[PDB]
């Protein structure tokens, strides 16, 4: 049981993750400045936060 | 019509945030609110 039930996991699940959607100061995420990723998040108002 | 609505900061239901330091107004996906002292 100990050797099968060893699952740290707790890994981000896509962009709809609550950690990304409602970020805390502890969790830090970013992309590269002035690229398609920047003007993807900037374009969508639902991704303003 | 125009009427005054009270609100209390609590939980996901009400989250109170400061205005943008540069613009000085509320951002998108947000509505302005007041506060006394």
């Amino acid at each position: 049981a100990f050797l099968v039930l060893d699952r740290p996991e707790e890994r981000i699940t896509g962009i709809n993750d609550p950690r990304l959607r409602n970020p805390s100061d502890k969790f830090i995420y970013a992309t590269v400045k002035q690229s398609s990723v920047d003007i993807y998040f900037r374009r969508q108002v639902e991704l303003s936060t | 019509d125009h009427l005054s609505i009270v609100t209390l900061e609590e939980a996901p239901f009400v989250i109170v945030e400061s205005v943008d330091p540069l613009s000085g107004t509320c951002m998108r996906n947000t509505v302005p609110c007041q506060k006394r002292i």
